[PDB]
């Protein structure tokens, strides 16, 4: 019973890596997004500044943010400006997450090679298309 | 004091079947002020000395009547329990009074 | 030199006609129903108090992940395993498929057994489809 | 699970000591398989389930993914010791002992495939010798 | 269904599709070309589904 | 794979107790070979697979890549004890004593390439020696 596959989530990958800038000037993300279940371990990230499940009392309201670490064997990507990659979205309890920062232990050992990801909850924002 | 098993066998013999409404308290005479007509009412099996009806009972109250009391009647045609209505209802026109829940019990 | 006593109590409640459709309210159970198929883990056991009368709340999530109205479906059937089969109510107003349990249903049930709740919906084009397969325990 | 009174498979889980949904070890598909083979008899299914359970615990090693650390090297030894005391060392038969039953001896005196003993007990007090 | 063979995210095992019995279900396959771009179904005149030993 | 009722190969997994799908140690390709050579008979296929599993577990070592740790040292010690108890220490036939069956006795007397003893049991009450 590997702990590396305890939790099971759904990842949205922008498979059709297009991500072009329209003639007007705005950003048009990939039109084709697929959602396939993966497996991994999601744990709170405890390191100094990083805040987990912390409500921030702004003079505009109360915003909530969190940062979890993700141990998994899947090769989730992150937004890259050279290969025109556009990150991966993890889901916990419905809320969308983003894979900022990556550690790549892919080849090192035999039965223990794994990726470590830092997933961050996406802030609430009004959505406009382009 | 009675036991639960004692009380359950007691209530297994009531079987009230018809309900009639009154304007003043029957108590002394259940044969007076028979405002409505006997209408069938179904009870349940005793449970911890308590019986409850299964469904609502639609009593056809005639016009120009003020219903304020209540008295059960079994298959033997001899009233076994009397009670108030908790509010005097005056049906100025012909209406349809409806009982939501009856409960006869002996838990003090 | 010994005498045991007792007492009586009678209660009533009326809601004088009003020509409505009563005000029936007794339940807390409302269930999910994804049409695409939902952490798998182990499904939880819906617990209805034996006796009483619960109102099963089934919410039709369309098959991307969105609530959908109770449309197309013209017949919904609750078919608790080897107990009974009764039609449900397609409620336009609350946008839910609901069914209330009565005393008659409990005459064919036993307190404690973990039955399976299977919900079928039939559209206009006569296509039976299983929506839910939750397990219920009447404790 | 949770209904030992009306679910045959639930009774089998009790006898095989896998009644913990958090750390389930014998999957229901495997357990159903054992139930059918043991002629739908709970007791024999549990015996096979326990033997299968012993194999699983032996193969389980320690795992440490980030914050969590599960030590599994001391689970078999405790399980093994209980197994022999309560299951493997419970005689359910009769120990045969020499020739006592004047009855068994006659049945064994009829089998053609034997050896003609020169003399056996209770021979010289009978006229019709052998 | 990626037509280029490569899995979307590799190192991930596939999951057995569970469909309730006695339930009419609609199977949905979305094809992606060699550049992982959603294709238009006007490129397929006919298609068949095999269940190995069912139909 | 989840189905033991209609999958001979997965039945081999149950007998070879590799029904994990998360720490798989016997690859299906290897398992298919064992099934194929063992005349498509699951019982004699598990035995070959079980021995193969013992070899793989023994070779495995303790691994720790940053963040994840895995002690594989204390698995063979546990696995072997079960193996000897439930597999090796289980006779598969009948034992054999000496002169306890006359039919066996006569059958063994038909062998020509055998030594001839001087005196044998029974050669005291036989008319024709």
């Amino acid at each position: 019973m590997r702990l590396l596959n305890r939790h099971s989530f759904v990842v949205k990958r922008k498979v059709s890596e297009d991500g072009h800038y329209n003639e007007d000037g705005d950003w048009v993300a990939s039109q084709d997004v697929v959602s396939i279940n993966c497996k991994g371990n999601i744990q709170p990230y405890i390191k100094g500044s990083v805040k987990n499940g912390t409500q921030i009392v702004l003079p505009e309201g109360i915003r909530l943010t969190d940062t979890r670490i993700l141990f998994t064997v899947a090769e989730l990507r992150t937004s890259d400006d050279v290969d025109w990659t556009e990150a991966d979205i993890v889901m916990i309890k419905g809320h969308e997450y983003e894979v900022f920062m990556t550690m790549d232990w892919s080849e090192q050992l035999a039965h223990t090679s794994h990726y470590e990801y830092i997933i961050i909850r996406r802030d609430k924002m009004n959505a406009v298309r382009n | 004091t009675l036991t639960i098993d004692g009380k359950n066998k007691i209530l297994a013999t009531l079987t009230p079947t018809t309900i009639v409404l009154h304007n003043v308290d029957p108590t002394a005479d259940p044969t007076a002020n028979k405002v409505t007509q006997p209408v069938a009412i179904f009870f349940s099996e005793p449970n911890n000395g308590l019986i409850a009806s299964e469904d609502t009972v639609n009593i056809t109250v005639p016009a120009s009547a003020t219903v304020s009391h209540f008295s059960l009647w079994d298959d033997n045609s001899k009233c076994v329990a009397t009670g108030a209505l908790s509010s005097p209802q005056f049906f100025a026109e012909e209406g349809i009074y409806v009982i939501s829940s009856v409960s006869i019990d002996l838990n003090k | 030199e010994l005498t045991v006593e007792a007492g009586s109590r009678v209660s009533l409640s009326g809601y004088v006609s009003d020509g409505g459709t009563s005000d029936v309210f007794t339940i807390c159970r409302l269930l999910d129903a994804p049409m695409n198929g939902k952490s798998n883990n182990c499904n939880e056991i819906v617990k209805i108090p034996f006796d009483s009368s619960c109102l099963l709340g089934v919410k039709l999530y369309n098959c991307e992940n969105k609530r959908v109205n109770v449309n197309s479906v013209e017949a919904a059937f609750i078919t608790i395993d080897t107990a009974f089969q009764s039609p449900m109510t397609v409620n336009k107003e609350s946008n839910r498929l609901e069914y209330i349990f009565s005393q008659n249903d409990y005459k064919v049930l036993v307190k404690g057994k973990v039955y399976d709740m299977i919900v079928n919906v039939v559209d206009e084009s006569g296509n039976h489809s299983t929506i839910l397969k939750q397990k219920v325990r009447f404790n | 699970t949770g209904d030992p009174a009306n679910n045959p498979l639930d009774r089998v889980r009790i006898l095989c000591t896998d009644t913990d949904n958090n750390e389930i070890l014998i999957d229901q598909s495997v357990l159903e398989w054992f139930y059918q083979e043991s002629g739908k008899d709970e007791k024999k299914a549990a015996i096979k389930a326990l033997k299968y359970l012993l194999f699983q615990v032996a193969k389980m090693g320690d795992e440490k993914v980030g914050g969590v650390y599960l030590r599994n090297s001391s689970r078999f030894k405790s399980l093994k010791a209980v197994y022999d005391d309560l299951v493997k060392s419970s005689v359910s038969g009769l120990p045969y002992a020499g020739g006592i039953n004047q009855c068994d001896i006659d049945m064994r005196r009829q089998n053609p495939c034997s050896v003609k003993k020169y003399t056996e007990y209770g021979d010289a007090v009978r006229y019709y010798g052998r | 269904a990626p037509m280029n063979g490569k899995q979307f995210i590799s190192n991930n095992c596939n999951e057995i599709v569970k469909i309730p019995f006695d339930s009419s279900c609609l199977l949905g396959v979305k094809l992606y070309n060699c550049e992982n771009k959603r294709v238009n179904v006007n490129s397929v005149e006919a298609a068949f589904i095999t269940i190995d030993t069912a139909f």
